[PDB]
């Protein structure tokens, strides 16, 4: 590995970072109530092209749409809102000096508590956006147009009976798996015997049904990620908690007697890693889902891969030196 | 004879010969290239290595020696010489840059630059968006360029501003451009048309249009016969080669298959123009001999065009060629250049 | 393959050709809609229509027609004519592109 | 009634819009052409393209992957989503016409009528002895009011001390 570095000039704690689909742009958000966009030149540099206030609370994520929907960003907040932003050519008005060409097209206000996470859907579901919040609900919004991004229809609520900290869409472009969403929980109660829940779109009811709940995840969860699918007959799911975990979720083939209800999974833990000696605060996958990254209170981002026997191990440690 | 390939560890989008002194008896000694798809793109000047010699200690000095470079901004979309020391280049940034060689130093420099020659617009503020400048043609002291913005510009090597601009000469991309006569140009587009423009006319609309019949073959390249200002050759998105007489209706006179892909350049030989050359996204490079000018026969099963693949294999894409006297050069996505000193042996 | 930076239409043709050779048809639709959306954000309506035709997306072809039909009323004339005359068989990609083509045919008539 | 038997349903709907007449015979007769198609041999599918074309489905480029039953079900879906102002009566009509012929309800139709009345559907399921579909419809309705997709049952707000009752 080799590193380049950038002074980020956020005026309080940064909470998140996210790439565009091409890795040519990146977004970052802060407790100073700002979002920033930074763009990668045809010289290998990176420059801050927009730096504006997004919300009234601390901003807890930032995320991009797929570029067949153009140049669209979403951000979630401690003020209980989420907001949708579009980059516009030629609108930038000197009549209102120091506003952005990233314009807010809408604000979502439906959450009764801090909005803890926000994720755009896989593009073959259309222009869909999911959020979750500490009222113990996941909300999913559905745009009827790709240009009039002021209008977003709320078309799915999902009550978890527990608080929500993070969410992950299943990246299956294959029509042989239903649309699915996994949900993590910050709940510190000893009464809730499981902190991860998984929901499935059942077209026969048009509901997001529950399929599963991970009864081995007794401990609070901070982040969650499905692995990009190299044709696999089974899903892979990373979780950030007191340790790192990697689960397999293999669909049980229904017999021709099992009408109405959702699918069910043959589920394993393939790996569980304490090695952070501390809590885990993000989990994100490489583009092919073969390498996991995770961070913790040890000041290390740690890299994890399968060997040729699917025995997952730590492969690298990216850590600060403090010089 | 055999062809001297060289890896240069950058993809080459464009190659051009240095223009020879009028009334000299030299071969083409020097060429220029431009690169694309790197973390850093460049424009470079090269000499052809001398395969005629060995000295006592046995070293192979026959390499295509690098004379000097300069770093570019964006991808080098198109490239042309302007005189015997100056060069012009286009860019993915919509910039157009004039450069100068320094023979007493072996360096390149900028000479002049139009950093906003091509750009896309938007509703009511000058926050313009980058539009790739796609092609450049010179008529010293004058210069013309095209782009994704559908803009035509006329620039000058003594002037800093545009001498004329024509925004939205198409609603699609314009790919390439050539001079029919000094105020009179021809452009090609995403639709499968040749549009002709006269800078004497006080409207912005085209003086004439030509096309294929109905179905859209985008036309990526164009050239115009050295001693026939009415004969034009174009290359398609399919790998077809179309010869036109711009005086005789709306269609090509002659239609030939040249490749299994997108044809990226077409050139008539600068002294021998009953000879033609073409390159493509099918990984091949061809010579064509036809010695009415034979290119305008409506039956190529009576009158001849005899046709040779110059490369002994198919590579990654051949983006470009240039040919001067007996010398020919081409440039590729295989991070490589190919050169011969002799095409007639 | 969809994550290659598409700086120019020429680079995007090489990537489309690679996907079309290999029958990667939803990636062909994706890249053609990314190019149609590059063109719509830059208001280059001829590239926007030609790329939505290569994507074969009838909603995107309708949406670009619902720029040309407003761009007409915002001027008294279209920003292109030759692009609307040479629609050929691709006119039939939606009812609104069939109207745009037959409205230019009505001007030509 | 004559246009409905010919299958000229969109001009019958146009005549209902000039004479105030109820669309109920149009929805019942289109459902009855779908029932004739759903048990129909090759002749009844050749008969169908002639009246399907007369209802101007012309935005559908002809794939080789659907048939005369399916484009008739699609037209009936389009009409039940186009004419929203009275939509109980037209879902009630179509579903009563299917159940009186023993035809199972399409998943697009069940999960369209839920956004209109799940109680008028439950009355129909009791009127037609569909007791297990009634048990799971009630199971979904109780879970809708409890915030497991309230919006699929038309419900604006799930059970909360911050909302309508």
């Amino acid at each position: 590995f080799v590193a380049r570095s950038i002074a980020a000039d956020h005026k309080d704690l940064i909470h998140d970072v996210s790439f565009d689909f091409h890795g040519r742009r990146m977004a970052t958000c802060s407790s100073d109530q700002s979002v920033k966009v930074w763009d990668k030149s045809e010289s290998g540099d990176w420059h801050c092209t927009a730096s504006w206030k997004t919300h009234s609370g601390s901003v807890w994520r930032v995320t991009w749409a797929h570029p067949e929907f153009g140049q669209v960003l979403a951000s979630c907040s401690f003020d209980r809102t989420a907001a949708v932003w579009e980059e516009i050519v030629g609108e930038s008005n000197d009549k209102l000096r120091g506003q952005s060409h990233w314009v807010k097209r809408t604000t979502l206000v439906d959450s009764r508590t801090s909005v803890t996470d926000v994720k755009f859907a896989p593009k073959h579901m259309g222009l869909m956006l999911a959020t979750c919040s500490a009222d113990g609900i996941v909300r999913i919004y559905e745009a009827p147009d790709v240009m009039n991004l002021s209008q977003w229809s709320l078309q799915h609520e999902i009550s978890c009976k527990l608080s929500c900290s993070c969410i992950s869409w299943n990246p299956s472009s294959s029509r042989a798996h239903s649309p699915m969403i996994a949900v993590g929980s910050d709940d510190s109660s000893p009464n809730a015997m499981a902190k991860v829940q998984i929901f499935e779109y059942n077209e026969n009811t048009r509901k997001y049904a529950k399929a599963e709940t991970l009864m081995t995840v007794t401990d609070p969860v901070h982040d969650i990620a499905f692995a990009p699918n190299l044709g696999r007959s089974f899903h892979i799911l990373a979780i950030a908690t007191k340790d790192v975990r990697i689960f397999t979720l293999k669909p049980v083939r229904k017999e021709l007697t099992s009408s109405g209800g959702p699918t069910k999974f043959e589920i394993h833990i393939v790996a569980q890693f304490d090695n952070h000696n501390s809590q885990v605060w993000r989990v994100s996958w490489n583009i092919t889902g073969t390498v996991l990254a995770s961070s913790g209170d040890d000041g290390c981002v740690r890299l994890w891969k399968a060997n040729y026997m699917d025995n997952w191990k730590c492969t690298g440690i990216l850590k600060g030196n403090g010089s | 004879e055999e062809i001297y390939a060289k890896f240069v560890s950058q993809k080459i989008s464009k190659t051009r010969w240095r223009p020879l002194p009028p009334g000299s008896l030299q071969t083409a000694e020097t060429f220029a290239t431009g690169s694309w798809d790197n973390e850093e793109n460049y424009i470079s000047l090269w000499s052809i290595g001398d395969f005629g010699n060995l000295d006592s200690d046995g070293g192979f000095e026959g390499d295509h020696q690098l004379l000097c470079d300069i770093r570019h901004h964006g991808d080098v979309m198109d490239l042309q010489f302007f005189d015997q020391e100056r060069i012009v280049a286009a860019s993915s940034t919509g910039c157009v840059t004039v450069f100068l060689h320094h023979p007493n130093n072996q360096t390149l420099s900028v000479n002049q630059q139009w950093t906003t020659a091509h750009y896309h617009t938007g509703p009511g503020s000058p926050s313009y968006s980058s539009a790739p400048c796609t092609g450049v043609v010179c008529n010293n002291p004058e210069i013309v360029t095209v782009g994704e913005d559908g803009r035509i510009n006329l620039f000058r090597a003594d002037h800093k501003e545009a001498v004329r601009t024509i925004d939205n000469a198409d609603s699609s991309t314009l790919h390439a451009v050539t001079f029919l006569r000094t105020p009179e140009i021809l452009t090609v587009n995403s639709i499968g048309q040749l549009k002709i423009w006269d800078f004497r006319q006080q409207g912005n609309e085209p003086s004439q249009i030509l096309s294929l019949t109905g179905d859209r073959v985008p036309l990526h390249c164009v050239d115009r016969h050295p001693n026939q200002q009415h004969v034009v050759a174009t290359g398609g998105q399919d790998g077809m080669l179309s010869i036109w007489d711009v005086r005789q209706g709306t269609m090509p006179v002659s239609l030939l298959k040249a490749h299994e892909a997108e044809m990226w350049e077409v050139h008539f030989h600068p002294s021998n123009p009953e000879h033609l050359f073409t390159c493509s996204e099918d990984g091949s490079l061809w010579h064509w001999d036809a010695s009415i000018s034979s290119w305008l026969s409506t039956d190529p099963a009576k009158d001849r065009i005899e046709i040779t693949s110059l490369l002994p294999s198919r590579s990654l894409s051949v983006n470009t060629l240039d040919v001067l006297g007996p010398c020919l050069v081409c440039g590729t996505d295989a991070e490589a250049i190919y050169v011969t000193r002799h095409l007639f042996s | 393959i969809e994550r290659i930076p598409l700086n120019t239409e020429q680079k995007a043709l090489k990537v489309l050709r690679i996907c079309e050779q290999r029958q990667m048809t939803e990636q062909v639709r994706s890249i053609c809609k990314i190019l149609a959306m590059k063109a719509v954000r830059n208001n280059r309506l001829g590239s926007a229509l030609s790329w939505s035709i290569r994507a074969k997306d009838a909603a995107f072809a309708t949406l670009v027609s619902d720029r040309f039909l407003r761009d007409y009323c915002e001027r008294g004339c279209f920003s292109d004519l030759d692009l609307i005359d040479n629609l050929g068989p691709a006119m039939m990609l939606s009812d609104r592109l069939t109207f745009l083509g037959k409205y230019r045919e009505f001007h030509r008539m | 009634t004559l246009l409905v038997q010919a299958g000229l349903f969109d001009t019958a709907i146009s005549l209902c819009q000039t004479f105030k007449l109820p669309l109920t015979p149009v929805f019942e007769g289109l459902a009855f052409k779908c029932i004739k198609l759903q048990f129909g041999g090759e002749a009844a599918q050749a008969e169908a393209w002639a009246w399907l074309a007369a209802n101007q489905l012309s935005s559908v480029i002809t794939t080789k992957e659907s048939s005369a039953t399916d484009e008739a079900w699609r037209l009936l879906s389009t009409y039940l989503e186009r004419y929203k102002v009275q939509n109980n009566l037209y879902h009630h009509c179509v579903i009563n016409k299917l159940l009186s012929h023993g035809v199972p309800l399409p998943n697009w139709l069940i999960n369209s009528y839920k956004k209109v009345d799940a109680a008028e559907l439950l009355r129909l399921y009791l009127n037609y002895d569909l007791l297990e579909e009634a048990v799971d419809l009630v199971s979904e309705y109780v879970d809708a009011v409890l915030g497991k997709g309230h919006q699929y049952f038309g419900i604006e707000f799930p059970l909360s001390a911050t909302a309508p009752m």
